[PDB]
């Protein structure tokens, strides 16, 4: 076939990756849901003959009981899939206003292609609500499933403070990690957060390490 | 420990030797990055659902390899065909009545000639390349082509026009030859496939050298080769670890780097202990990003002015 | 020992015969044209493979002949010095000389050295030192041996400075 | 319907142009119309692939080589199958087909690359597997005062070691 | 190599390895201890098979056991006749006691 | 694809088109002489070249010593003397073809076995 099948499958896999993004970020999603088969996805999201309708394909999500139990403050997140290959200033303005109205603090936005700076200059507006941008090309393959990437987990502020008091560091002697890192963007963390890293060592098997997102 | 590790890596680099780069210069590059390639190869593992299907492996090769008209064009010639709807060349009449079953064009025929082997090695039937250039422009070029079943493969094209046409046609065909992608992702060149094997766990709980086929290249790209079908996206791997770092995060970056340095220093004169190498990797990666030990790289840290 | 020497000689002779057969096939333009490689590359690979197999076989033959009272055997199986390849090169055959993988190239046009007619690929013309250190070398082979040794020396003289800098 | 009648006109022209001029003109135009409906059974003027398949079949009828296909379609070759063939590579003619398989076989041979094969001996044993399938090499790395390196390469499991 | 059965038939020990081996053939308590130890072992096997994906078993590790038990034999004169006076409870408690008395990180908190 | 020069002044004729009768007028640009060409072929590329293997056959090859000598016969004169050498067009992907030239018949012949 021509490009329709590639477009369908790419959109399907990007949906898979975004779903597991949200799942390991700490928002409860049924385990069956992430392996939703492609033909079922198309049956859910075919309009006339082969066209996928991304506008209604987005969805809301809720923090788990467990993620609330540790982290006291996460509101509902919300995802987006605009259909224009470009990015419209009024389109994202409606998006950010809708986030403000629905009282959301984390807004997932996915673009087909490039974003004009006018449609992304006001992304850092409305604190404490934060807006995050993603390409489907960057989301067609889940990064964490690569076997060279170790497990990453998030630290609460309390246990981070405990870590500092135990190893007697001061906040700058930790090894760093970029904000623009792929796994950092996958987790969505921001400045001043600590990621515990579990990797499969060869002289002890299992080994711990921490980084700082500065 | 640091001095111990440094000496333990330094001395067996002295008794080490000097296709693919190796030896002293490769070690200098990977210790001194210097994002230059000289062998930018990256190994590609197939989907396990295609264990040994050679046709499948070739199909993935044809999906992945970059090709332009240079890959497919045998012969190019120019012609003055005055008749806009008939041919001075005797053979190109059946093609005309195929495409005749919208007139104001220059009577300056451009002719191409391809290789059937160079088409169907990559499963490019010439029908989609004809419509490919047709959709590439759709505005300036009539594009008329043969059937794939002929004994000679020709593309007929004329410029439509609402003097001097020789050099415009020369520039146009130069651009045609150079820039029209056909299939595959750019910066990937001729790709070969080897027959490897892997000590896979046996179903009765043992180990066996079960073979499988691997795709191997001579260029580098990452943001697309992960995205092609029929591939294992997990176990992909590249020698150029800077791109690994950029796409996968510096944890995978330092793991790939350790793999690379171990490969270089264990090509001969193995082995040093693991912990020294790990310490070198970690002190070279403990900044959130790769930091070559140059006159400037680690030197321009917030460190003591005297050292 | 005499009979073992005779076997060494005939072993190298049949290796030469295999090489000549390959050259005839190549010059008759029918070859398999080994995959991944160009025609001349395949030819060079085949001939170098044959010659190195010949050297190995001859060296093994000499070693398994060699008596238990032989002192270089005593040291070499006693650890300290010497090697299988040292025994082989002192007694049986030197082997094909080398200048970065390819054997000795035509510095002169179409020939390796001005004592042969043009366009040869027989191993003695391009540099197979068939002979052995006991019998000494024909002067052409002596020259090719000098080539290989010079290559080793210059490689050492550059690698030492570069490895010192990187160590520092 | 213009495309319908145009395809019909082309089909009537190419079957009237056959060496077997069929006196069964109504039967052969019935063949033409039934090929028209089974052809439009794919898309019926909804996709350009209909035109592409039209080009394929039209030029295959024209080609000469081969001419015998005209008689074979006139006396058989039931066309509803020939909507769903997409089998132009396996028709018109057999010598070109044989050419195609030998081309494909040579291409598959040229795809897979270098296979250098590491000539062995049987004297040493593996450092890990401990079996005798050992392969080597010679060169000297360090300064002139010492001999070669005596590189090792096991082949029973792929191990590498070295001897002084 | 490792699985022991004390109440079943196929993997039953020979009772002449230990003088108190006959009477303990049937105790559920020792059977439970052996079974959970065996589960521990197989979990370790799965863990190693997922960390060394090839299956290489020779690895650099600290203090060698084999020489130690060998010279233990050659010091204390093991024989071929006397059943050992070792008891199963003694073995499986002693291994865990050594397991904890190994010490690399001194400390008192959860992280350490 | 060869060049035709203006006979009136030695400059190659250029392709230029009749605006009304539609003919290939190779016109001179230096002077005003014009010429009608023969075929609509004008420009020609040859993206793949495979020619040159028998280069430089001079009439007196046999005067050189360094060429080897053999015993195949010239299949025109059957003289047992001959001279052979490698293909001349030195690319990395040429062949081991031997070209035999005999001194008697002064005639070249190869030994291809396809
Ligand atoms: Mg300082
Ligand atoms: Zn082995
Ligand atoms: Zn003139
Ligand atoms: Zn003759």
């Amino acid at each position: 076939d021509q490009e329709n099948e590639r477009n369908i499958s790419r959109l399907w896999r990007a949906f898979r990756t975004v779903k597991e993004m949200v799942k390991d970020r700490g928002y409860f999603i049924t385990q069956e849901e992430v392996e939703l088969p492609l033909e079922d996805f198309k049956a859910k999201y075919c309009d006339s003959m082969g066209r996928p309708q991304r506008k209604m394909m987005s969805f809301q999500a809720n923090p788990t009981e467990e993620s609330i139990s540790k982290f006291p403050d996460m509101g509902s997140l919300w995802v987006e899939f605009c259909d224009e290959p470009s990015v419209g200033v009024k389109t994202m303005k409606t998006f950010v206003i809708h986030i403000q109205e629905k009282n959301f603090q984390t807004g997932i936005f996915v673009y087909q292609n490039n974003i004009t700076p006018s449609a992304m200059k006001l992304v850092p507006s409305i604190p404490p609500a934060t807006i995050e941008t993603f390409n489907e090309a960057a989301l067609v393959v889940n990064i964490t499933h690569h076997e060279l990437v170790p497990k990453h987990i998030r630290l609460s502020s309390d246990e981070k403070r405990e870590l500092l008091k135990r190893y007697r560091l001061k906040e700058s002697q930790l090894p760093r990690i970029q904000r623009a890192d792929p796994v950092a963007l996958y987790l969505g963390l921001k400045r001043g957060e600590v990621v515990k890293i579990i990797r499969k060592s060869e002289t002890s098997g299992r080994y711990a390490s921490y980084r700082i997102c500065m | 420990v640091g001095v111990l590790a440094a000496q333990s890596i330094g001395e067996p680099a002295t008794q080490m030797t000097l296709k693919v780069t190796s030896g002293v210069p490769r070690l200098k590059e990977i210790l001194n990055v210097a994002k230059n390639m000289k062998t930018p190869s990256l190994t590609v593992y197939l989907e396990p659902g295609h264990a040994a299907d050679q046709e499948q492996a070739k199909l993935i090769r044809s999906a992945i390899e970059h090709t332009t008209l240079k890959s497919v064009t045998i012969a190019s010639e120019i012609y003055y065909d005055p008749d806009p709807r008939s041919t001075v060349i005797p053979e190109d009449e059946e093609i005309i009545q195929l495409h005749f079953s919208f007139d104001q064009q220059s009577p300056w025929l451009l002719r191409l000639e391809l290789d059937r082997a160079a088409m169907n090695d990559k499963d490019l039937t010439m029908g989609q390349v004809g419509e490919r250039i047709k959709q590439t422009f759709k505005n300036d070029l009539f594009v008329i082509w043969s059937e794939d079943n002929d004994e000679k493969l020709i593309i007929r094209c004329r410029v439509v026009r609402p003097a001097e046409e020789d050099h415009m046609l020369k520039k146009i065909e130069n651009t045609m030859l150079e820039n029209i992608t056909l299939r595959g992702v750019e910066n990937i060149e001729r790709v070969v496939m080897m027959k490897y094997d892997r000590k896979v766990p046996s179903p009765t709980g043992e180990y066996v050298k079960e073979p499988e086929w691997v795709l191997e290249t001579d260029g580098v790209n990452l943001s697309e080769v992960m995205t092609v079908p029929g591939i294992d996206p997990t176990r992909i791997y590249t020698n150029s670890f800077i791109d690994i770092m950029e796409v996968l995060g510096i944890e995978a970056g330092r793991a790939a780097l350790y793999k690379e340095v171990y490969n270089v220093i264990a090509s001969d004169g193995s082995y040093v202990n693991y912990r020294h190498m790990a310490l070198l990797v970690d002190v070279m990666t403990t900044q959130g990003g790769l930091t070559s030990v140059t006159r400037h790289g680690f030197n321009r840290s917030n460190t003591g002015a005297l050292m | 020992d005499g009979p073992t020497m005779r076997e060494i000689t005939e072993t190298i002779a049949e290796a030469k015969k295999k090489v000549l057969d390959v050259t005839k096939e190549a010059q008759a333009n029918l070859l398999t044209a080994k995959h991944g490689m160009t025609l001349r590359e395949s030819f060079e690979d085949n001939v170098v493979r044959f010659l190195n197999e010949a050297r190995d076989k001859a060296g093994r033959l000499a070693e398994v002949n060699l008596k238990d009272l032989n002192n270089v055997k005593q040291m070499v199986m006693a650890g300290s010095k010497g090697s299988f390849i040292n025994i082989a090169q002192m007694s049986a055959c030197v082997g094909q000389q080398s200048v970065e993988g390819k054997r000795i190239a035509f510095g002169f046009v179409d020939r390796t050295l001005p004592h042969f007619s043009k366009d040869d690929y027989s191993p003695e013309s391009k540099g197979f030192v068939e002979n052995s250190y006991l019998r000494g070398l024909t002067p052409q082979e002596f020259f090719f041996h000098a080539m290989g040794g010079r290559e080793g020396l210059i490689d050492t003289a550059v690698k030492t400075a570069e490895t010192g800098y990187i160590q520092r | 319907h213009k495309l319908r009648d145009q395809v019909l006109k082309a089909l009537y022209d190419v079957l009237a142009k056959e060496s077997e001029h069929p006196p069964q003109s109504i039967l052969h135009t019935a063949k033409a119309i039934e090929s028209e409906m089974n052809k439009v059974n794919n898309c019926d003027t909804n996709e350009a692939a209909y035109k592409a398949r039209y080009r394929i079949i039209y030029s295959n009828v024209i080609s000469k080589n081969n001419p015998d296909l005209k008689h074979k379609i006139a006396n058989g070759d039931i066309t509803p199958e020939f909507l769903a063939t997409c089998d132009a590579k396996d028709l018109a003619p057999a010598p070109l087909k044989q050419k195609i398989e030998e081309i494909a076989k040579q291409n598959l041979y040229n795809a897979q690359g270098a296979t250098i094969e590491r000539s062995v001996t049987d004297r040493f044993t593996c450092g890990k597997c401990k079996e005798k399938k050992v392969s080597y090499y010679q060169l000297q790395t360090r300064s002139a005062d010492e001999p070669l390196t005596t590189f090792c390469t096991c082949e029973a499991c792929g191990n590498r070691w070295k001897f002084s | 190599r490792y699985r022991v059965d004390l109440l079943n038939t196929d993997h039953t020990l020979d009772p002449s390895l230990l003088e108190s081996g006959s009477e303990i053939l049937g105790d559920l308590k020792l059977q439970v201890l052996l079974d959970e130890e065996y589960k521990q072992l197989v979990k370790d096997r799965k863990f190693l098979r997922e960390v060394f994906v090839d299956g290489e078993a020779n690895w650099p590790l600290p203090v060698n056991i084999r020489r130690i038990i060998q010279n233990a034999q050659q010091t204390f004169h093991i024989d071929h006749t006397k059943p050992s006076d070792l008891t199963i409870k003694d073995i499986v408690l002693g291994v865990k006691d050594l397991q904890e008395n190994l010490l690399v990180l001194r400390g008192k908190n959860e992280i350490i | 694809t060869t060049f035709r020069f203006c006979r009136d002044c030695n400059n190659m004729l250029y392709p230029r088109e009749d605006k009304e009768n539609n003919r290939l007028l190779f016109e001179c640009r230096t002077c005003s002489y014009v010429e009608e060409a023969g075929s609509p072929l004008v420009y020609r590329h040859e993206l793949i070249t495979n020619i040159g293997e028998t280069a430089g056959v001079v009439q007196d090859i046999g005067s050189d010593p360094t060429l080897p000598r053999s015993d195949r016969e010239c299949p025109k004169c059957h003289s047992r003397e001959n001279v052979f050498f490698q293909s001349q067009q030195r690319r990395k992907d040429t062949s081991m073809v031997l070209f035999f030239v005999c001194l008697s018949c002064s005639h070249i012949f190869t030994s291809d076995q396809k």
